[PDB]
């Protein structure tokens, strides 16, 4: 749209983004709008509410209310750039140094924003996330995830250098660890897993301690029913799916016998 | 073993024979009017369990204290009659089900056994309960002998399925005490592990994990272990 050009301050990109997303944020407290909307013909973005599958627990501990944003048709990953831009819309429309032309009351903070990308990027990105930093009602700042991915053979990770990562990264001198493991249970409706969480970490592929929290997650029938539903659809449609008979004795037979029997006393 | 009902009254044996046999519309037409006339003639007198609005029960009410409708078993009749029949039968295994298991109360089970709605959305709801049967059935390897899991298992199911329809994808969480999970988890490889470093500012975090399959649904990768991190930037306005 006006989105890379000279007209996108002009014509208000940011703007007209955080107020397509505040629309569904004040309609899903509500309204489920079963419609990802289009933002750009190519892109779509759905929120997630409820106790709805959400794609970031496959990644993360937290089950928050959450935008995700992907390219329009499993689910299809935005460039690395497209997402950057629109993780860039997010963050300047929630920035109140930021002039605005259309919105004229305070910004809400709207729920996180997370967008699906195609790694194809020097450092393999397949997320990126913005989530604000809110003092009372008052923002401050984003947080901007990454989240790279990667397959192979071997592995090597330190439980020292994450903590350090961590530390030489956001300037802190302590800091502490939460784990989580998931066991797959039964597969083939019908998924169940064991997710279980603790505090703190000491050792890389600890095996959770029982004080751990955990939850169980879970994601020809009989000829009764199957006839139930058969009348049911026939009743409906006027075309009955008819089940074949278990019985060598016909409908009637069964029926005039059942009654011979009961007349006998 | 589970204990089956077999306390079958008149029109739930009725049910349970024309359900193995009948194969037509004539089928029904012809065995109604069997029962009919028997019922005319005054030939039978059969037993009902008490609270039943099916057609046939009516019919059976009026056959005992005192004379009978002419019915006429035309159009689709026949067929609500027998479904009628089903229904009730059906909804007596299930409440017999939960609340002999002490998963439930006929007072929680309200909402799946209303007569006052319509056939089509009584049915609906028979499948409602069964799907949460399926649900039960398919955890019960795993929390085995866990009456308190079952029964709040069985408790978010009926919370969730009286809001909701049968079609949506949702991840039922249950939680479940360690001990009571031990021998499934201890000694066994997790399909992900996962390591969060973080401070106070809890938004803030790196995060390590370890997959046996991909954890991204989108990435396209065109034994292996998937390894992804999530690392993150604070920026101020």
């Amino acid at each position: 749209g006006p989105l890379g050009s000279m007209w996108e301050r002009l014509n208000c990109a940011a703007e007209d983004f955080y107020s397509r997303l505040l629309q569904k944020f004040n309609e899903e407290k509500k309204g489920i709008r079963k419609d990802p909307f289009l933002y750009e013909a190519d892109v779509q973005v759905q929120l997630i509410s409820k106790g709805q599958p959400n794609p970031l627990k496959n990644i993360l501990n937290e089950n928050d209310i959450v935008f995700i944003v992907e390219k329009v048709p499993g689910p299809l990953a935005l460039p690395v750039g497209k997402a950057r831009q629109l993780i860039g819309l997010y963050t300047m429309a929630h920035n109140p140094n930021m002039t605005h032309l259309k919105i004229n009351l305070p910004v809400t903070a709207l729920p996180p924003l997370w967008v699906r990308c195609d790694s194809s990027d020097p450092e393999g990105t397949c997320w990126l996330g913005a989530e604000l930093i809110t003092t009372n009602n008052s923002i401050t700042g984003i947080v901007l995830y990454v989240v790279s991915c990667k397959a192979d053979k071997n592995y090597s990770v330190n439980l020292e250098n994450l903590k350090n990562l961590h530390k030489k990264r956001h300037h802190l001198s302590t800091v502490t660890s939460k784990g989580f493991a998931q066991y797959e249970l039964f597969k083939s409706q019908t998924a169940i897993a064991l997710d279980i969480s603790w505090s703190p970490v000491d050792e890389i592929l600890q095996i959770p301690p029982l004080s751990s929290t955990a939850t169980l997650n879970i994601k020809h029938l009989y000829r009764e029913l199957k006839f139930l539903l058969v009348l049911a659809d026939g009743l409906r449609t006027g075309v009955t799916e008819w089940l074949e008979p278990l019985e060598a004795k016909s409908a009637v037979e069964l029926v005039q016998e059942f009654l011979n029997d009961l007349n006998k006393l | 073993l589970f204990k089956v009902r077999s306390d079958l009254d008149f029109a739930e044996q009725l049910w349970c024979k024309m359900s193995s046999s009948v194969i037509s519309y004539q089928d029904l037409v012809k065995c109604f009017t069997l029962i009919i006339q028997s019922l005319q003639r005054g030939d039978i007198q059969p037993w009902l369990h008490s609270g039943s609005n099916s057609l046939l029960s009516k019919l059976i009410h009026q056959s005992y204290h005192g004379t009978m409708d002419t019915v006429s078993l035309s159009g689709t009749i026949p067929v609500q009659m027998l479904l009628e029949i089903g229904l009730d039968k059906l909804k007596k295994d299930y409440i017999s089900f939960f609340i002999g298991q002490e998963l439930a109360s006929l007072n929680h089970l309200e909402y799946f056994i209303a007569p006052s709605v319509d056939i089509q959305e009584q049915v609906y709801r028979v499948q409602k309960l069964h799907h949460i049967l399926e649900i039960l059935v398919s955890c019960m390897p795993f929390i085995k002998s866990q009456h308190e899991l079952l029964f709040s298992l069985t408790q978010i199911c009926i919370k969730y399925y009286k809001q909701n329809p049968l079609d949506e994808q949702h991840i039922f969480q249950l939680p479940v005490r360690p001990t009571a999970v031990k021998n499934l988890y201890q000694s066994e490889k997790p399909q992900k592990w996962r390591v969060e470093i973080y401070s106070g500012q809890k938004k803030i975090k790196t995060v390590w994990q370890l997959s046996d399959s991909s954890p991204i649904d989108h990435l396209n990768f065109h034994r292996i272990f998937f390894t992804n991190m999530v690392t993150c930037s604070q920026v101020h306005f």
